[PDB]
RNA sequence: UUGACCUCGGAUCAGGUAGGAGGACCCGCUGAACUUAAGCAUAUCAAUAAGCGGAGGAAAAGAAACCAACAGGGAUUGCCCUAGUAACGGCGAGUGAAGCGGCAACAGCUCAAAUUUGAAAGCUGGCUUCGGCCCGCGUUGUAAUUUGGAGAGGAUGCUUUGGGCGAGGCUCCUUCUGAGUUCCCUGGAACGGGACGCCACAGAGGGUGAGAGCCCCGUAUAGUUGGAAGCCAAGCCUGUGUAAAGCUCCUUCGACGAGUCGAGUAGUUUGGGAAUGCUGCUCAAAAUGGGAGGUAAAUUUCUUCUAAAGCUAAAUACCGGCCAGAGACCGAUAGCGCACAAGUAGAGUGAUCGAAAGAUGAAAAGCACUUUGAAAAGAGGGUUAAAUAGCACGUGAAAUUGUUGAAAGGGAAGCGCUUGUGACCAGACUUGCGCCCGGCGGAUCAUCCGGUGUUCUCACCGGUGCACUCCGCCGGGCUCAGGCCA
RNA sequence: CCGGGACCGAGGACCGCGCUCUGCAAGGAUGCUGGCGUAAUGGUCACCAGCGACCCGUCUUGAAACACGGACCAAGGAGUCAAGGUUUUGCGCGAGUGUUUGGGUGUAAAACCCGCACGCGUAAUGAAAGUGAACGUAGGUGAGAGCUUCGGCGCAUCAUCGA
RNA sequence: CGUGAGCCCGGGUCGAACGGCCUCUAGUGCAGAUCUUGGUGGUAGUAGCAAAUACUUCAAUGAGAACUUGAAGGACCGAAGUGGGGAAAGGUUCCAUGUGAACAGCGGUUGGACAUGGGUUAGUCGAUCCUAAGCCAUAGGGAAGUUCCGUUUCAAAGGGGC
RNA sequence: AAACUUUCAACAACGGAUCUCUUGGUUCUGGCAUCGAUGAAGAACGCAGCGAAAUGCGAUAAGUAAUGUGAAUUGCAGAAUGUGAAUCAUCGAAUCUUUGAACGCACAUUGCGCCCGCCGGUAUUCCGGCGGGCAUGCCUGUUCGAGCGUCAU
């Protein structure tokens, strides 16, 4: 149960915030868990997904398909994965939108900023574990 | 509640002088009779007095502390001397206190 | 007797904010206590007797202490509001008993008062020394210096040998005589001065 | 809102040969013009007898009757048949009323939810907690839209003494669903008789069961009530020797023969 | 002639200020009628609506020309009570306070009336090298001192003070936080069902292809990074008395607000139509004087205050603005007029009036290609879990309509009771129980022994039974009970 | 006394009244037999037949008639809330009673706790000043439920005479 | 199944929530109100589509031609016009291409419709300037005030030169 | 017999009830005090590669700077991306057309001016444009004055 007076348990307000969130908020909303190898490597459970990541789909009809993220379409809250497409009437290929919580990140598109994010999350997790221990 | 009302059943079938600037605090004087006089004594001490374990003492009752200004004379008193301090007293109340062996003292 | 002939619905006041207002008052009281600590949250008030004949049996807290009370207790009128004492210049002491009770109250407060120096390094002779600034303190003067005995004791025991004789002629007759004399003050004075004038005329 | 149905200018068209005498919206050029207004039978009109906030929402109850009801609920909580009749799973409970040692709850002994859950399973409230866990359902109606989405059964109520047991057990028991906690000095009838039905399952601490008498002695103006019946066993009264020895002989049986 | 004062002017002079918006609440002014009184000029509605002026985060009020009559209370405001009371009121409908008392919150002060007269000690502005210097205001009075609680003058001997650091704490944004996407079934998709776990100071809420504590955001508590600006504050350094300040006593002195108070009259207002306030007009004060003491007047007393100058937080209000949290509220004819490019579209010269209108699907996968048509479209064939979801789109009622099937009908139909015909149907029944034989398959037959529980004499469990005893099955035979109509 | 016909079978061990007494026609039906075992009985719907049968609501007066509303369908649509009385019902306490203006406390509009005042009640009467309720087992007489030691005691209440 | 208001089940359609029992609560039950809003009939393929004299032939375009176009005829307005231009008012209706539906009470290939583009050139024409009837500031005076009167005044109301 | 009219049934129409949903109302509660001549509220006109509206913005125009985050936006087309994307968040620096209390005079006009500078066109003279200014009441000071109002000489 929530205790803080600044926290609202209103379904209407929560749904309005979710479906009218700005793009920077939708980035954090569009987060995906890491694989077990990456979790044990980085001490991080989940990160916001971005283009260039390698994902495995673990829910839905396209389960166990693996590929690189080609687009993070934040306006419909979906991502596009390589070879995870369908055929239209005409036979052309159109991508199928997958929610990021239905996938697991198997390889990270890594640079200085992602390394900084992982470092802050890992340091915070160890600090909390040491304080509560 | 609405469900218990008869309407739900009926659904389908329809001198002297004038006193300017009166102040009641002038005329405040509550009265108590003598048959309730012993109730103002605390209970245990009252039982001792009525049984007769206090033959050399007399209780002194201030009516103004209990909120009464006049001692009226309805009822009868036991033969116990009681000092009563009151602002007002009726003649019969004073007479019955004197027969009981006490005194009515006047205060302001 | 229903007074609903005006537009009463325009000015109906409900009180659904009663618990919220109590919470607000409690928060303000906490903030005031924290700002004034270690001083008590309220000032010292005197003991006064309620006016009119209905309420003169009972004592209560007044506004502030009189200048005569402060002078008799030895507290200057300029120091008094700065050490938690309320001062009232309108009230007078018409009788000795209330004056004595309030002077005793002020002396008890001054005996229980701890006074910290204005500068820590330079305490003065009127200030509490550092080995006496440490004691258990109170924060509510309305509780610690309240009205202890508001009414007179309603029950007292005396020996039977000390029972008073009483007013001669009876208490009822004494009351009737007092009323009759009060109603006949002026008539007897007119008769007396007329008799004196007649005696002066025909001496 | 007090202005609803009345933010419009509408005048009746009078007695005539065509239309009913409802007030109609003036003007033209839109669908609203000429349509009825202000009536409770009209679309977009004022309701009959609009609801006001100065309705009497709160009920003043005598403090003596509140304390009497709390005492009756506490007495019904010590009756094991009523616990079963109120739906509680108490078949594995060792004794009613269930009193646990205050050493098992005092301080930070059950400040963790795992420790509190382990204590409940050890003392036997586990089936009742599991009943609450399995009883979760989605509410029928507009309560889902209005913030009341789920319903579940009520579990045990742990009564503790804040002076000796502390208050970290409240945090320890907070996350277990259906499990409630209460100080011994602030007992709530809304918890002791949920829904107006008697027989709440209560887990007591030894400190709370020690301060219960002091709590009911400290209540100024209230004493524990005297019952109008001294012995409640009607069978024992009726089949006592004192009553049966003075009775007239039976004038019939439970079944009567049909004479004609 | 020259200059100074006083009064009145000019300047695109130097520097400032006001207007308008908003107006829920606040301070004033002005001011109805419907209504209720049988009607109605008193009255009521109502000292309200509309109209006008002026503020703020609150405003206003406020430190007694008070209340009282007591053993006296002691600025203002608000709540409870006083109290539907005292009182007012045609022909009565009605109206209606206050002191005390409990509480919330409390906080006190500034001028005018005095000569600094051994020294205008005061202040705006300009220029500055920031040290000051000028031009002025002002003696028709700017500082210090005094405000009735007093104070001024003395006497008296003791007490009081200015600056600078400051540990630490608080307020606000920022970095970070626990646990399954394990296995099986249904399903287009598990967030469903089942099994095994884990977290919990977090089982609030939301999302994700169906009901998710452990997939994601968040949620709980301690903290933990980084920054800004304030506030509080334990203590610690220093100057000390040039000056200011308090207390005590006292011969004496002790200024205190005028077209104002008050009176008459008129209007309005009030519970104060004998005791209310305000305004206009007329008259017009005093120095123990004046006001008040709810019945007019004279005389003698008494008790309370000290008007005609001014400031001041809190508790109180808040249909406006900004931010936030909730509900036994409404669920698209409801809820605000407006859930939508709604004060929009539209109408009116104008003031103003003022709607209708939400929902494919998880995902557009929104129908490739062939064929018939001028096309719209149709037909195949496709997508989808479903097109019985085709941008006329969830579900898809009734009125009303088409086709198909059945029936009736010589100037109404419809309805009740009872048959009949046709069409279409719900039950019931299918065998059960008990004996007598025969054949199988087993010993949870009776008694006894030990343990355990109980209702304290009843049971269960382990041994014992050795098959004329028990329990099921399979064939017969017999009795009984079995459905509908007679 | 003896025939002929119609309709009906309520109840569910025994008990009772009786008689014509191995039993019975005596406090309510059994026995025997046949066909069928399914649309056969039964039911619903449509229609024909015989008989029956004004169109509803409203208004009016005594009543009809007149008059008024009604093309059809869906959804909406009208004795409610507050204050104040009064009678009755249930409940707590009871010569007292009322925590919730307020304060304390809290898991925080909840629940729990606290008390000064105050309201109503405990005394009335009078315009007011004022005064203020026991002659008596709180009286006598006649009833009166109930109890009784069977002499009486006598609730509530009523009538009457007293204080 | 229930006397009844109603309750329950089967079959079909459908796609995400809902119900029994005991208490609590109310914006709680419709045939009428010339009721409100929305929708739909009979009437009924009916009344009607009859003022302004009037149309015809061939060819082309086109799925389709009385009301499109070209030619050929026949007529009307008859200079107070059915002509050529403007003021008010409208605002792109103007021009060229193209066009499904809707609209043009019949049709329509046509259109003031719909879609995309284009088009308005001034020292000399007007506005702009002047004053008319009239209106608004200033001085000043009213009014509680929003504001009213006042337009030459009871104003130190300004030009020029040496 | 059919047709027609009516009744009943299945399917199909018409229409949008019912059910389920809800980025919306409604009511309560808590916190806060912040508009404008340093030009507000309001109005008009513009601004996107491809917009009519809603939204945002002002000729620096669906925006600039700065701080933070850290890889998009998306209907199409085209490009940019560690000073670094973004229809992102924050926001202390700016820009801010014509108006409006609206202020040079006017305004049913994109009308007519005055003062001081600058720019361009051959330009000391002419013509356009730009920059800074020119409203009213009132206060304080400055400076220039008027009056046999009045003082001294």
């Amino acid at each position: 149960m929530k205790v803080r007076p600044t926290v609202s348990s209103s379904r209407r307000k929560a749904r309005k915030a979710h479906f009218s969130a700005p793009s920077s908020v939708r980035r954090v909303i569009m987060s995906a868990p890491l694989s077990k190898e990456l979790r044990e490597k980085y001490n991080v459970r989940s990160i916001p997904i971005r283009k260039g990541d390698e994902v495995q789909i673990v829910r839905g009809a396209h389960k166990d398909k693996e590929g690189k993220v080609t687009s993070v379409y934040r306006l419909k809250y979906v991502i596009h994965v390589e070879r995870v497409t369908r055929e239209k009437a005409t036979g052309q290929t159109v991508p199928i939108g997958i929610h990021p919580s239905n996938v697991v990140i198997t390889k990270l598109h890594l640079d200085k900023d992602r390394e900084n994010i992982l470092a802050r999350i890992k340091a915070g997790r160890e600090q909390v574990a040491k304080a509560k221990g | 509640p609405t469900r218990f009302s008869k309407t739900r059943k009926h659904r389908g079938h329809v001198v002297g002088m004038r006193h300017f600037h009166l102040l009641r605090n002038h005329y405040w004087r509550p009265s108590i009779n003598i048959d309730k006089l012993w109730s103002l004594v605390p209970s245990d001490v009252r039982e001792q007095y009525l049984s007769g374990q206090k033959k050399d003492t007399a209780p002194v009752i201030d009516l103004l502390s209990h909120g009464y200004a006049k001692l009226l004379g309805k009822g009868r008193l036991p033969e116990i001397p009681v000092v009563v301090r009151a602002r007002y007293v009726s003649a019969e109340a004073e007479r019955k206190v004197k027969e009981a062996g006490g005194v009515v003292e006047l205060v302001a | 007797n229903n007074h609903f002939r005006k537009h009463w619905q325009r000015r109906v006041r409900c009180h659904f904010d009663q618990p919220g207002k109590k919470v607000t008052r409690r928060l303000a009281r906490r903030a005031k206590a924290a700002a004034l600590a270690p001083r008590p949250v309220d000032k010292l008030r005197p003991i006064v007797r309620c006016p009119t004949v209905k309420y003169n049996r009972r004592t209560r807290l007044g506004r502030g202490f009189t200048l005569e009370e402060l002078k008799a207790a030895g507290i200057p009128r300029l120091l008094a509001p700065t050490i938690g004492i309320a001062v009232d210049h309108r009230r007078k002491n018409l009788s000795e008993e209330s004056l004595a009770a309030n002077v005793q109250r002020l002396k008890d407060y001054k005996a229980r008062l701890i006074l910290f120096p204005r500068k820590s390094n330079k305490p003065k002779k009127a200030d509490t020394p550092k080995d006496q600034q440490t004691a258990e303190t109170t924060t509510s003067l309305r509780t610690s210096f309240g009205v202890e005995q508001p009414l007179a004791p309603g029950f007292t025991e005396i020996s039977k040998s000390e029972i008073p004789a009483g007013i001669e002629g009876g208490a009822y007759r004494a009351l009737r005589k007092a009323r009759s004399d009060a109603r006949l003050v002026g008539v007897r004075e007119k008769r007396a001065k007329e008799k004196a004038e007649a005696e002066a005329n025909k001496k | 809102s007090e202005k609803a149905g009345h933010q419009t200018s509408a005048e009746s068209w009078g007695t005539g040969r065509a239309v009913a005498r409802i007030p109609r919206v003036s003007g033209g050029g839109t669908h609203r013009a000429g349509q009825g207004a202000f009536g409770n039978m009209c679309r977009s009109g004022r309701m009959f007898a609009p609801t006001k906030i100065w309705r009497k929402w709160h009920v003043k109850i005598n403090q003596g009757q509140k304390r009497f009801a709390t005492a009756s609920a506490l007495a019904a909580s010590a009756v094991a048949p009523l616990l079963m009749a109120r739906g509680h799973q108490v078949s594995t409970v060792p004794e009613v009323p269930l009193v646990v040692d205050s050493a098992a709850v005092a301080g930070d002994a059950v400040a963790k939810t795992a420790a509190a859950y382990k204590l409940l399973k050890a003392i036997g409230a586990g089936p009742d907690v599991e009943k609450v866990k399995k009883s979760k359902k989605l509410r029928a109606g507009k309560g889902k839209m209005r913030g009341r989405r789920h319903r579940q059964r009520r579990g045990p109520l742990i009564v503790y003494s804040p002076e000796h047991d502390g208050k970290e057990l409240v945090k320890g028991f907070r996350n277990i669903p259906g499990v409630e906690t209460c100080p011994v000095d602030a007992l709530n009838l809304l918890q002791l008789a949920p829904g107006g039905h008697l027989g709440r399952f209560i887990v007591w601490t030894s400190a709370a069961i020690k301060q219960l008498d002091a709590v009911y002695e400290s209540k100024k103006g209230f004493f524990l009530p005297a019952n109008i019946v001294s012995q409640a066993d009607l069978s024992r009264l009726i089949n006592s020797t004192e009553i049966q020895s003075v009775l007239r002989a039976p004038k019939g049986e439970a079944r009567t023969k049909r004479a004609c």
